[PDB]
């Protein structure tokens, strides 16, 4: 019965630690159910089966700050930070008893009264948040967030007869049906198609582009309501814009009074170094959307602050654009815990120097791996090392998952890798991270050229075998070695 | 729709009747320029009312269960020897505790007793002791003893309205609708917790330090329901339904109202004659005729409260107390302003 | 400072009590907030601030499981439950500490690790919906919902040649652009257009209409995808269609290959008397959208639960449509909760006896007040009375909320108000509601009545004010008075 299920998950909940059937028990029982009633796919292509063990790594609880421990209490090194989540890490403390004091007055609110919470934090946005942005919207996601950014825009320019929307190639920014129109990626926009007309995508980093765009539109009588681009693009692999891009887009809109949506769901709350990723050009959007580690890894939220210009298209019928959970008290409660925690630890001046001792030691792995890395490319503690194959990559995410370092990185979208570890993670940590990916690029290096000695079609299996045998007996020399292989196979050749 | 804001807002008055309110819509309908005016005294006279509410309240509680020996003679130190009676003395005295000077009323057990006087003491102090008004004698403490009891009264230097009536001889009708408003506002007062004064007159008016008026006797005041019949007071102020030996009420008090302005107004009263039987005879057959320089407004008024038909006298319509609070020659002071002590006495002593 | 801000409105979480000038403190600033960060509209139309009285309601905690207490200790019955929201009523004790311990042990997932909730959930829920529905997907919100909803249906019937949605007049079903094009109000759609091509409406309730829809667009080449639809039509207005209806849909459905969505957010978890509405017809949908109550109160969430058939599409690429925080551990928590406190303490058996009580108790007083009321109407804890007027509608949700009653409507929206209170409403308070709205409904009379006695031009002021006294003397004259008057005036004709 569903009677029955309920409670079998609620005495589990109540659980804090498990024996080792016990755990076996779970384990089978959350495979068994993700296959018939979540997806079946999640078992294929995620890290966490394949590369799972006997078991797979099933979610269990928080550890430190920086650690996740699984059923079979292995804890791991969260270099993921769930996308960019966890920027102030898991349970911080701070946050965690903000949400249950909240708790203990009213989780949400009526929606007749003037809730008190939603007001501290439209206030204090207001202050966090650079120029004229004053007025926060709130929702509970990222596509929310840019949903209602795109609403606000449209609200806004279509009076003024502008109604086309320039977003950028490999830009995300939501997988609900109107951000969607925006988000760039081939594959998740195809299937439901046809999105919303009239949004076109430009190369990202190209000022001389979206002038053609712009001035096209123009010409043509389908004039720009709004551009909206990232900072960076996050989940586009971590391109990083020319100096002066993000500048150089804000005068192009002012220019032909397009209003500028800048998506800092990814590089909000600090991780790029500043409070807001749009503050290192110290640029002023018209309108700008925020979320995930605005939730302090607690909650889930998402807020979209405006001008006074923009966001009065609101002011004469407030119901135009509401939420049903949108603003409500206990994760309004979560934010400011979050922000109150950025503001006082100041960890974004943390994310700065964690985030290029971290990003410089990657590129050195990489100067020492050529042959498994193109390149390594951040600002801040959000980073991605780029691999020569999704093969390679999905085996770099794999491998040091095993050392219990969670990272990015599916069994087919894999060939750059994200680093997104919270902005608390200790120097003690940070090493045994760039130590764990160096383990991890040997071993690899180690298998790549162990294929390597064996199809060299000139080498006899002799002289095969004799390599092999110092490969085994020294993983060290196999650079060494199959340099020595290669000009022995061409030797005989 | 303007106008039809304030009907509503009128009409929305707890405090104010059906005859109240419908009597500020009227005004309003045909005064759509007052809109704001006749709100605002529809406003006026809810508050008002509603005040009323918490004085008779505050009044019972206090009346229904009186208090006792609030203080002990060894608290005090004897000043002066302010006055003598029958009862006993009146001395000024200095609270040890505040330093603050009061005028306690010594009176003789014994010699009450013998003057007949035990119900007067008796009700007097029950009154004193419940009562709560600007304009009246304050009882800050009473207590009793052995030998005599105690009544602390708060001292008021300045004199007997009698005594400076006859010192300025009359006084300018400005001067009297000054100390007419406060009685006025006094009576309402206590009419409102069913009691009569019965025994005004200017011998039991005194002036405050400020100026203002104090409220001074109350052996004849009386806690009545309907109607009564014992006659005390003073033959110049006494109502034809005292006199006439027919039962009277509160009416008889906007009565003597009439006979104070009058006097104060004209210097002497309007029923005056040698020997009082006399006095009488004027009163019953009341033929008052003013004097040459009295206000014809001031002539409509004490017409008006000089009524021997107590069912045609102001203060006893369906409107009561405000009948004369609206009337012509009362258009000039602020009642409330009056009650803050917040207006310019004309005399300070 | 944004960390002064931070902190001030942290502390005032920890305050549980408030002295009467640290109340009127919060007040104000709470309203000259939202004036200057949140919406001044929200201070123009609601009815928290126009019956606020000397300060608006703010709110500050929960009474008991049907009261609500603002920061003046007022406390009040919630007739609305946040419009759907607060099935199990506020802070229900078996959902808090559910979702408390969750708290302790891990609030959001990883994005990587079988988060083991989220099976629970997705098992329970196939266990707990009608016929062939086994798949769940989870997102935030009701909008989130219908969003991957119509991914779902999109992606699915997309490669056999099917684009045409067919939605009804007078749904509502999100705000968020995609499930905006299925929205039907006028208002909420217009400044925004244009919105996703392909969707069009058909009258609700009328099976002959949707006939012509599914056939015309047939015979143009334009084939119906997917229909959508609520059970019962809630903002709408309280619509209910004709019995069959809903059975009669499906089959057309099945007729022509069209999917069939059922937007139960807010039918959905035994409002209406059964768990799911679309059970008093037994109907399976190939979708159903689920929100709002699913919640608890306490968490927000959404789920998306589909047959096999459909949610295979998702199979092979299991990222096509994901969400950041959708599933997380503790909103996962909430639910099973709530989906056990409601087989448990059966609710939904209790929402159809204080439904029928309720309802009928309106239809009662809607006899005695048929100037004021056109009509009352529901089914199970979902109903609502029509007035005649926003103007009287606005007074009646506007006085009761003074007699601490607290319904629907705002200062516009309001001819039609809704009542939806918990499911956990006591039988005492049940009548304190009926008790309430008699009052309220008295009064109001009482100045309709005062006006009708106004303008009575044939009617003197002589007569008038004796009408106008005995009916402030005598209110519940206004109705005998008031004829006398009509009857007067007419005299006088």
């Amino acid at each position: 019965s569903a009677l029955a299920c309920s409670a079998h998950a609620l005495n589990l909940i109540e659980k804090r630690t498990l024996d080792h059937e016990e755990m076996k028990a779970l384990n089978r029982e959350v495979i068994e159910y993700f296959k018939e009633h979540v997806n079946p796919g999640f078992l294929e292509y995620r890290k966490s089966v394949t590369a799972g063990g006997d078991y797979g790594a099933v979610e269990w609880q928080a550890g430190s700050l920086n650690t996740l421990v699984d059923t079979q209490g292995q804890e791991f090194i969260d270099c993921l930070g769930g996308f960019g989540i966890f920027n102030v890490g898991h349970r911080n403390p701070v946050v965690v008893s903000a949400v249950q004091n909240q708790l203990a007055k009213q989780p949400l609110h009526s929606q007749e009264l003037l809730d008190p919470l939603r007001a501290m934090l439209a206030k204090t946005l207001a202050a966090l948040t650079p120029g004229k942005l004053k007025y926060s919207f709130f929702c509970n996601s990222g596509t929310e967030s840019v949903e209602a950014a795109l609403k606000l825009a449209k609200a806004y320019q279509s009076p003024r007869g502008k109604f086309t929307f320039i977003a950028t190639s490999g830009a995300f920014h939501g997988k609900s049906l109107g951000a969607l129109s925006a988000t760039a990626k081939s594959t998740f926009r195809k299937p439901f198609m046809p999105l919303l007309p009239g949004f076109r995508h430009v190369p990202f980093g190209n000022i001389e582009a979206m002038r053609t765009a712009l001035n096209e539109c123009k010409k043509t009588g389908d004039d720009v309501a709004a551009v909206i681009l990232e900072p960076i693009q996050g989940e586009g692999g971590v391109i990083l814009p020319p100096p002066g891009y993000l500048t150089a887009v804000r005068k192009l809109c002012d220019e032909f009074g397009a209003l500028m949506i800048l998506d800092e769901v990814q590089t909000g709350m600090g991780r790029t170094g500043k409070m807001f990723a749009c503050e290192h050009e110290n640029v002023q959007p018209d309108i700008l959307c925020l979320a995930k580690a605005l939730g302090g890894g607690v909650m889930p939220i998402g807020a979209t602050i405006a001008t006074e210009e923009v966001f009065s298209v609101l002011f004469d019928n407030p119901f135009l654009h509401t939420t049903t959970f949108g603003g409500n008290p206990l994760a309004c409660a979560a934010a400011l815990a979050t922000i109150n925690v950025l503001l006082e630890q100041n960890l974004p001046a943390q994310a700065e120097q964690k985030g290029d001792m971290l990003l410089d030691g990657f590129r050195q792995l990489a100067r020492e791996y050529p042959d498994l890395v193109q390149e390594a490319r951040g600002k801040g503690m959000l980073m991605a090392i780029e691999f020569v194959d999704n093969e390679i990559g999905y085996n770099f995410a794999s491998e040091m998952f095993r050392q219990r370092v969670l990272v990015a990185g599916t069994l087919n979208n894999a060939k750059t890798i994200r680093i997104e570890p919270p902005l608390t993670l200790t120097i003690e940590q940070c090493e045994l991270v760039i130590k764990a990916a160096r383990k991890a690029l040997a071993a690899m290096r180690q298998q790549v050229a162990f294929y390597e000695i064996l199809h060299l079609p000139n080498l006899n299996e002799e002289q095969r075998n004799a390599f092999i045998q110092s490969l085994k007996d020294d993983p060290s020399q196999s650079a060494n070695l199959l340099a020595e292989a290669k000009k022995l196979n061409d030797a005989q050749a | 729709k303007e106008t039809q804001e304030a009907s509503w807002e009128i009409f929305t008055l707890p405090n104010l009747n059906g005859r109240q309110v419908a009597a500020f819509i009227s005004s309003l309908l045909d005064d759509p320029s007052q809109s704001a005016n006749l709100l605002a005294e529809a406003k006026k006279l809810n508050d008002v009312q509603a005040f009323l509410a918490k004085a008779k309240e505050d009044f019972l509680k206090k009346w229904e269960t009186p208090s006792q020996n609030t203080a002990q003679l060894d608290q005090f130190d004897r000043i002066k020897t302010l006055g003598t009676g029958s009862f006993g003395r009146v001395m000024l005295v200095k609270h040890k505790e505040s330093g603050n000077h009061y005028a306690m009323k010594i009176l003789d057990k014994q010699k009450v007793v013998k003057l007949k006087q035990i119900e007067h003491t008796l009700n007097e102090k029950r009154i004193l002791q419940a009562v709560n008004f600007p304009f009246l004698v304050k009882l800050e403490f009473s207590f009793k003893d052995n030998s005599n009891l105690y009544m602390v009264m708060e001292y008021v230097a300045g004199g007997e309205m009698f005594s400076h009536l006859r010192r300025i001889g009359r006084f300018s009708e400005p001067h009297a609708r000054f100390y007419a408003a406060q009685i006025v506002l006094t009576f309402e007062y206590l009419h409102s917790l069913d009691l009569i004064y019965r025994d005004l007159k200017p011998e039991n008016l005194l002036i405050d330090q400020q100026g203002y008026i104090q409220v001074t006797d109350f052996g004849f005041a009386k806690r009545v329901k309907g109607r009564t019949w014992t006659l005390c007071g003073t033959p110049e102020y006494l109502a034809p339904e005292i006199i006439l030996s027919k039962g009277y009420n509160k009416a008889v008090d906007w009565w003597a109202l009439g006979v104070l302005i009058y006097e104060m107004a004209a210097g002497y009263p309007p029923f005056f004659a040698d020997q009082p039987i006399q006095i009488y005879e004027k009163i019953v057959s009341g033929k008052v005729r003013f004097p040459s320089h009295f206000s014809s407004d001031l002539k409509d008024l004490l017409r008006n409260l000089l009524q021997v038909d107590l069912t045609k006298r102001f203060g006893n319509l369906k409107n009561g107390v405000n009948d004369i609070k609206n009337h012509k020659w009362f258009a000039t002071t602020d009642w409330i302003a009056i009650y803050q002590r917040k207006v310019e006495a004309p005399f300070i002593p």
